[PDB]
């Protein structure tokens, strides 16, 4: 009973971390696409308080 | 979840040290704009009129053209050696507050690192 | 520049021209090695100061003494991401996320909670144990300290507790959401193996996702000891009070944190104390442990739990009289027990715990609690009497009722104190308790009511 | 270079002047012979000389002309097989050059300079190196004894001179980057070998004992001590470490033991048997002990230098066991400073440097998985004793007592024959829980089991030891004297050893298995014996109560015959009655 429990939860514990992988990745694409449209923008910030 | 965590700060590093690499081509190519005496100026006014008595504003001799002025106004300006500072020796030894536009690039990610992060992404 | 070195021998340092210094202020040092160092910058004067250089004291020269000028006022992030990291030390990448998260530069102290913005406890925690949630409930915001020995290794019995502890106030109609499991961990001078094996069990089973490490090696730098705490402690501030979270610090061997303390003072023109450590430790100690308590309207307030070293938990010297006036309770260590590998080892009336009922209630924590809670006590107190003598008192005496009391004994610190790593609640560490008690006569129970018992028995 | 003469001389206490471009805690050279000091403090111009070498005749005007390293400890060959000091100088030649006296202001070679070793070429010019890369392999007698580069110097290799022997001091592989790798050169004990991480031990290490490796065992990366006031047979423990160790390499380093102690310890080794060779057992020691014979102020300096010497073999690939033999002499030396420099140590005669310079050298090695990701695994044995007699002090709670083992000691206790003693009832173990995997794999699978029931008895007998020095038992019952004399004979024949004989200590795994298990079936039939009414007295007057006191006179070799024979009479004089 152990023995077809063990690799149960094996295989649930190999599609619980699939998913994770999965929405880090778009997740991390969208930390990418946010930025990279208001990049000038920081720049600016950036620039403006190093020459004074 | 540490995955999440792990691939979010990755992402975000890359980012971040990108937007330094354009700051730092922005002050690599500094000389060159003819805004380069407004940025140097006011750099070693901060300078003087802070911890060093200026007994030498101290600077590069090829900024000397682009402070002539101030040095007019303050010390005797003879280098930090990056072309792209401007140090500070007082009379209450020698002091030493050397105002970089490197040196104030490094503290501005440990000084200012709140601001960046609210411009890119809140 | 900065000169004006007069005494570098070790890690004390004077300079001249400290009347561009502060008080409470930290700088980079300059020196031709190419090392660039900390130390905080202490008594000092328009002339003269005291600076403890972060690392060492070699490379220290003559040449180059001139500082950059980081910042006179203390710098301190409070942090918002850090609920699910891993660091050691100040905040170095373990894991290789960064250090802190800034919000603020809010200082290292700032002053801790304001007395009537303080309400009773009237809540609970649950740490995975039967004796000390049972017989002596561990409330919202105590502080509960735990001393321990030389000889034995404070440390593993400590996390082991780790992922044991999983919160329980089911029975009073609140969940774990409501009172999450956050581990904040602040430790000194901790030993090679023992700083491995504390992440171990972390890593294990889920709950590091959760929980923040910080733990000064015992080969990191006196100056950092002291810091190391002070940083997440106003870090945690914002976590329990303002995110409404429930924090559980467990800060592990004090002896580091009061000798590294002692030298920092001796140099400040104060004399140290009692036995060597110093006497200025009382209002040091009071400013980590005083920000425990409950705070009114805000829910979220963190526990208190230090774990400090004696030789045999001897009061003879500073480390549990200073402590022992601002936190509540003691709880020992029995030779007996660890010996025997009865975990946690919890002594009888040597052991007690200041307030258990005023956090807990009927109903809460069980009925019958209330009366369970002090028959344990004076019912296994009883067994210790002749847990050994039944050859000093011959076998030309021998009564009934103290006989069937070593049986109770054996059984009581078997089942009931040990339970292994296995999890309990409150509940299932309750039915330990009245099993035990089955065995012996409706006439030797005294401390329990009649219908207490006609509930369970 | 950097100039200035004396100013002051004042025995230990020399204050120099003119001293510009001086750097904290770095070697130098000071008066017309060169005692060797140490800048331990800067003031200026002026600066506190650490006099080494003693004063007796130096004055005021002579050169203070600063070498400019710290401590740098010369790393290649020679090593192994010799006699060194603290802060490495070699005893062979001192000896050598001058008589059988110490001539003050004769300071001899820093590694060697007059010895040749062969170069065998490894890396070519057209590869680069990294930290912890072998250059070649240098036969140095019956070890092999490579060269590293040390981590954070790192290059592409540019030549390698070819096959042949070279002197020491010259180069053999240069690099692109200013530096050349050399089998004499200087690395600071100040950032002595970097390593990946701290981690967590789990295989032991044996003295060959059934007391320090039985009822508390030892680890190998560990760290351990066992303090035994003011001398009382902790420096017997070191023959034990001297032929009957598991170590692959031994460097022996004593802050500055006093010679007589060092006597018959210290040339007592050269002529045993070396059980990872044969002939010296100089062939695995290094042996760099410094004594009171050798520099005041080298005592000091000694523990933090010594340290480096342990980790450039443990790196390699090796398994160093490093003991600093009674550490409380480092503690003599370190709260002198204070007495020379006019400050006062920290109160009630503790030192004032308690964790800063103590617990960072132990926690400096010991388990580390390495750069190279090689295992190095440093295990001392602390043969400290307390500087203040009591053990509630500071530096013997922050890393002496917080160690892997305990083990304390009377002065009574190790006067009957015990050498070196143990207590019964104050020694614990602090890790063993980590440790049992490999004892119940490579010993016994019941190993855990029959040294927990052993402790079991020899521990509770505490609990009788009170009710003595109280209104005393005498009530004599059959379970009451079933304790007392059990464990009476584990502490008169089983704690009672001897590091004196290969009959009385020296164990293998059949040996500390067998004895172990001999008491306790013996016990455990003595259990339902008494049971039935069969007196003590009756027991005792047995002769397999001699077979216990003929089980320490006994080799390891005939033990294996010895113990399967015993096995028939412990149940046939017991079962039966």
């Amino acid at each position: 009973l152990e023995a077809q429990y063990r690799e149960r939860e094996r295989a649930e514990t190999e599609a619980l971390l699939a998913r994770y992988r999965e929405r880090a990745e778009a997740e991390a694409k969208a930390v990418r696409e946010k930025a990279m449209a208001r990049l000038d923008e920081a720049v600016a910030l950036v620039l403006k308080e190093v020459l004074p | 979840e540490l995955l999440v965590a792990t691939a979010r700060t990755q992402a975000r590093g890359e980012v971040l040290e990108e937007v330094r690499r354009r700051v730092r081509e922005a002050l690599e190519a500094l000389p060159q704009k003819p805004e380069w005496p407004e940025v140097v100026r006011k750099l070693a006014l901060e300078a003087l009129e802070a911890l060093p008595g200026a007994k030498a504003l101290v600077a590069n001799p090829e900024d000397l053209p682009h402070l002539e002025a101030m040095a007019r106004e303050r010390g005797v300006e003879l280098e930090p050696a990056l072309r792209l500072g401007v140090r500070a020796v007082g009379a209450e030894g020698k002091t030493q507050v050397e105002n970089s536009l490197l040196a104030r690039m490094d503290r501005a990610w440990d000084a200012m690192s709140s601001k960046v992060a609210q411009a890119l992404w809140g | 520049e900065y000169t004006g070195i007069t005494y570098i021998s070790g890690p004390l340092l004077f300079v001249e021209n400290a009347k561009d210094l502060a008080y409470g202020a930290i700088v980079d040092i300059k020196d031709g090695t190419g090392r660039v160092r900390g130390g905080q910058v202490i008594e000092v004067s328009e002339e003269y100061a005291v600076i403890q250089v972060f690392e060492e004291t070699t490379g220290l020269d003559l040449a180059t003494t001139s500082v950059s000028l980081v910042e006179d006022v203390a710098r301190l992030g409070v942090s918002k991401e850090m609920l699910g990291r891993r660091f050691n030390g100040i905040g170095k990448p373990i894991d290789g996320l960064p250090p802190i998260t800034p919000e603020k530069r809010l200082p290292i102290t700032g002053l801790p909670l304001n007395p009537v913005a303080r309400r009773k406890p009237e809540q609970f925690i649950q740490t995975g144990i039967s004796t000390i949630d049972v017989m002596n409930t561990l409330v919202r915001g105590q502080k509960l300290p735990i001393f321990s020995g030389s000889g034995l290794p404070a440390n593993e019995i400590a996390a082991q507790i780790a992922r044991q502890a999983t919160v329980r106030p089911d029975l009073s109609g609140e969940g774990e959401k409501e009172e999450p499991f956050a581990v904040v961990f602040a430790a000194m001078g901790i030993t090679q193996r023992e700083l491995s094996y504390f992440i171990q069990e972390f890593e294990r089973t889920g709950a590091l996702s959760r929980s923040v490490l910080f733990l000064n090696k015992a080969d990191d730098p006196t100056i950092e000891r002291i810091l190391t705490p002070r940083m997440a402690l106003t870090v945690a501030e914002y976590l329990a009070f303002e995110h409404d979270y429930h924090v559980l610090v467990i800060l592990t061997d004090m002896t580091n944190y009061c000798e590294a303390l002692r030298e920092i003072g001796a140099a400040r023109e104060e004399i140290p104390g009692r036995r060597g450590y110093p006497g200025y430790m009382y209002t040091d100690l009071a400013t980590i442990y005083e920000r425990a308590g409950v705070v009114e309207g805000k829910k979220g307030s963190v526990t208190q739990i230090p774990i400090l070293s004696m030789p045999d938990d001897d009061r003879t010297h500073p480390i549990p009289d200073l402590t022992g006036y601002i936190t509540e309770g003691q709880i020992q260590l029995s030779r007996e027990l660890h010996r025997k590998g009865i975990y946690p080892p919890i002594d009888p009336l040597p052991s007690l715990s200041r307030l258990m009922n005023n956090g807990v209630g009927k109903g809460k924590t069980r009925e019958d609690h209330k009366q369970v809670s002090d028959q344990l006590y004076s019912a296994y107190a009883n067994g210790v009497d002749i847990r050994k003598l039944v050859a000093i008192i011959g076998e030309d005496a021998l009564t009934e009722n103290d006989r069937r009391y070593l049986q109770f004994a054996d059984a009581f610190e078997r089942f009931f104190i040990n339970q292994g790593q296995q999890n309990r609640s409150i509940e299932e560490s309750l039915q330990i308790a009245w099993a035990l008690l089955s065995m012996l006569p409706q006439g030797e129970l005294k401390r329990i009511s009649k219908d207490h018992i006609g509930k369970y028995y | 270079m950097i100039q200035g003469v004396i100013q002051k001389i004042a025995g230990p206490a020399v204050i120099a002047k003119g001293m510009l471009g001086a750097r904290m805690y770095d070697i130098c050279k000071v008066g017309e012979e060169g005692l060797v000091g140490e800048i331990i403090r800067l003031d200026g111009d002026t600066a506190f000389v650490q006099v080494y070498e003693d004063t007796s005749g130096l004055k005021v005007g002579e050169p203070v002309v600063s070498t400019g390293l710290p401590l740098a400890v010369e790393l290649g060959p020679g090593m192994l097989n010799g006699i060194y000091d603290g802060i490495q100088r070699p005893l062979e030649r001192i000896r050598e050059k001058t008589g059988i006296y110490i001539t003050r202001g004769v300071v001899v070679h820093a590694l060697d300079r007059e010895k040749k070793w062969a170069w065998t070429p490894m890396v070519k010019p057209g590869d680069e190196v990294r930290g912890g890369m072998v250059l070649g392999t240098v036969p140095e007698f019956g070890f092999t004894h490579k060269i590293l580069v040390p981590p954070d110097v790192r290059g592409r290799v540019k030549e390698v001179k070819p096959a042949g022997e070279y002197t020491v001091e010259e180069p053999v592989v240069v690099l692109e980057d200013g530096t050349e790798l050399k089998m004499y050169h200087t690395w600071p004990v100040r950032r002595a070998r970097p390593v990946q991480r701290k981690l967590d031990p789990n295989t032991p290490f044996l003295t060959g004992m059934r007391i320090l490796d039985v009822l508390f065992p030892v680890a190998m990366g560990g760290t351990a001590a066992i303090p035994g006031p003011f001398g009382s047979g902790k420096t017997v423990t070191q023959q034990s470490l001297a032929k009957w160790s598991n170590a692959d390499v031994v460097v022996y380093v004593g802050c500055g033991e006093r010679g007589n102690e060092m006597t018959d310890v210290l040339v007592e080794f050269p002529e045993l048997t070396d059980p990872k060779t044969g002939g010296p057992l100089m062939h695995r020691t290094v042996l760099i002990a410094n004594t009171s014979n050798m520099p005041v102020a080298a005592r000091e300096a000694s523990i933090y230098v010594g340290v480096t010497i342990a980790e450039y073999f443990r790196d390699q690939g090796f398994s160093v066991a490093l003991m600093a033999d009674s550490t409380s002499r480092w503690a003599e030396a370190l709260r002198e400073i204070s007495s020379r420099l006019e400050e006062m140590p920290a109160e009630e005669g503790y030192p004032p440097y308690l964790a800063a310079r103590l617990a960072a050298f132990y926690e400096r090695a010991g388990k580390v998985i390495t750069l190279g990701g090689e295992e190095g695994a440093v295990t001392i044995v602390g043969a400290v004793s307390p500087p203040g007699g009591d053990m509630s002090e500071p530096v013997t709670q922050s890393t002496l007592r917080i160690v892997g083992a305990f083990w304390r000691l009377d002065a009574s206790l190790a006067f009957r024959r015990h050498f070196p003693a143990i207590n019964w009832n104050g020694s614990y173990s602090l890790f063993t829980s980590a440790l049992d995997p490999w004892y119940r794999e490579n010993v016994a699978e019941d190993y855990p089991e029959l040294r927990d029931a052993i402790s079991e008895l020899l521990q509770r007998e505490a609990g009788l030891q009170e009710i003595v020095q109280l209104v005393g038992p005498d009530a004599l019952q059959d379970a009451e004297r079933l304790v007392i004399e059990v464990g009476r004979i584990i502490r008169e024949d089983f704690l009672q050893q001897n590091a004196y004989h290969e009959v009385d200590a020296y164990c293998s795994m059949k040996k500390a298995y067998g004895i172990m298990k001999m008491i306790l079936a013996f016990y455990k039939e003595a259990e339902a014996a008494i049971k039935r009414g069969v007196s003590i007295d009756e027991i005792l007057q047995l002769p397999v109560l001699e077979r216990i006191g003929r089980a320490r006179y006994v080799s390891e070799e005939e033990f294996p015959a010895y113990f399967e024979e015993a096995m028939k009479e412990i149940q046939g004089a017991f079962k039966a009655l």
